[PDB]
């Protein structure tokens, strides 16, 4: 991307967070036409900073913007829960063209950490009658909302036939995810066991099932 | 006041065509340029281009030349985006946004138009039972259906507590799968009958799947 | 480096 932003930033309620935005080329020129946007899911982006630092009305005065060299910076003071969102920087790049940054996922660490609860089901009898095989790994009640799932046949790893969801916010504000491993009925019964490993914040919860 | 209202979600096959509209109000349509921004799944915002609402000249960023067309109909203060020969990688939310000046770009945004491009066809789900400390967990696997949505319930809506229906998966094949599980006392498994009620409106299909130990 | 008050929607 023409404008580099941190993939993610985390702050706790009350602190002030900063999001950087570096110009990768000289097409930005003076770099004085920088703008920031708040993008919540399901809703349209919202302008919150333009011309490096100008804050428009309707955007709270907790958002500020600065510049140093070719790095525009967005600071959010008195971090609140509703501040959790995607944040993008934008710049004019000459010849009536604009470009966005990769975006930054701002997380407001407003909840105690929670390790995932995992539940692994083996292929149902019916599905084996139909000559298919599906393993269901149900991951729930983990905060923050970020996990990696790995499957294993016996002890060897498996990446073929794996479909995993993005974490989703549950009712209680903890996150959920699911992963499915597709096998042949022969493959299912070939091994002694299959396992689903959920890594979350450097710690693993692993469930095993066998025919 | 200023308002940008876009058209509704679109579902298309590869090679097909789509035309998204962006009706404006609250300001003179020809005074301000109209810009287009795209967000693909799990990606950021990407500027597509703009059209000069006075001269009509369109500007397409590299990556949106050849198959995209910006236009407008001043009679109804509306801007349009048309895509030809839709590809799967077109799947994205398309926004229209106004530019007030060089210093204030994208000050008003449309609500977005989801355009999905998939080669898969309508298909009903294949529901399979997921057989079961003290509490035991059982569920149903709603497998290989298209398009979204599916709705699940349990015992005709009489087993709300202890239920979790998981968001769906998008398989590489283009079909969706999901599962819902319920946590119930193990002492109950003796003749207390658990059924998941699956409804897939698009395919006019309902399935009540008996889950027995 | 255009003028921030300039409107790009010129005739």
């Amino acid at each position: 991307s023409v404008l580099t932003q941190p993939a993610s930033v985390s702050g706790s309620p009350g602190q002030s967070i900063t999001i950087s935005c570096t110009a990768t080329s000289s097409n930005v020129g003076s770099f004085n036409l920088v703008s920031w946007y708040q993008h919540h899911p399901g809703k349209a982006p919202k302008l919150i900073i333009h011309e490096v630092s100008k804050r428009p009305s309707g955007a709270s005065n907790r958002f500020s913007g600065s510049k140093s060299g070719n790095t525009a910076s967005l600071t959010i003071s008195g971090l609140q829960a509703e501040d959790e969102a995607d944040y993008y920087c934008c710049s004019y790049v000459g010849s009536d063209t604009w470009v966005f940054g990769g975006g930054t996922k701002l997380t407001v660490l407003g909840q105690p950490k929670a390790a995932p609860s995992v539940t692994l089901f083996p292929p149902s009898s019916e599905e084996l009658q139909a000559n298919k095989a599906t393993l269901v790994c149900l991951i729930s009640d983990f905060y923050p909302g970020a996990v990696t799932v790995a499957w294993k046949a016996d002890s060897s790893p498996v990446k073929a036939g794996v479909e995993t969801t993005t974490p989703s916010k549950q009712s209680n504000n903890k996150y959920a995810a699911s992963s499915y491993l597709s096998l042949t009925p022969e493959q299912w019964k070939s091994h002694r066991s299959y396992s689903c490993q959920v890594t979350h914040e450097g710690s693993t919860v692993e469930k095993t099932v066998a025919p | 006041q200023v308002q940008l209202v876009q058209s509704g979600s679109e579902l298309k096959k590869p090679g097909a065509s789509v035309k998204v509209s962006c009706k404006t109000s609250g300001y003179t349509f020809t005074t301000y340029a109209m810009n287009w921004v795209r967000q693909a799944p799990g990606q950021g915002l990407e500027w597509m281009g703009w059209i000069n609402t006075n001269t009509g000249n369109p500007t397409y960023a590299p990556g949106f030349t050849g198959r995209f067309v910006f236009s407008f109909d001043t009679s109804v203060s509306t801007a349009y985006l048309q895509i030809s020969s839709l590809k799967a990688e077109d799947t994205a939310v398309y926004y229209c946004a106004r530019v007030y000046s060089y210093g204030v770009p994208f000050d008003y945004w449309g609500q977005g138009t989801l355009v999905t491009v998939s080669s898969a066809s309508t298909k009903g789900p294949s529901v399979f039972p997921l057989a079961p400390g003290g509490t035991a967990a059982l569920g149903c696997l709603v497998k290989d259906y298209f398009p979204e949505p599916v709705t699940v319930s349990w015992n005709s809506g009489a087993l709300t507590s202890g239920v979790h229906t998981f968001p769906a998966v998008l398989q590489s094949s283009g079909l969706y799968s999901l599962s819902s599980v319920v946590t119930v006392p193990s002492s109950s498994l003796g003749t207390q009958t658990y059924i998941c009620n699956v409804n897939h409106k698009p395919s006019n299909t309902k399935v009540d799947k008996k889950v027995e130990p | 480096n255009p003028d921030p008050n300039a409107n790009p929607n010129v005739d």
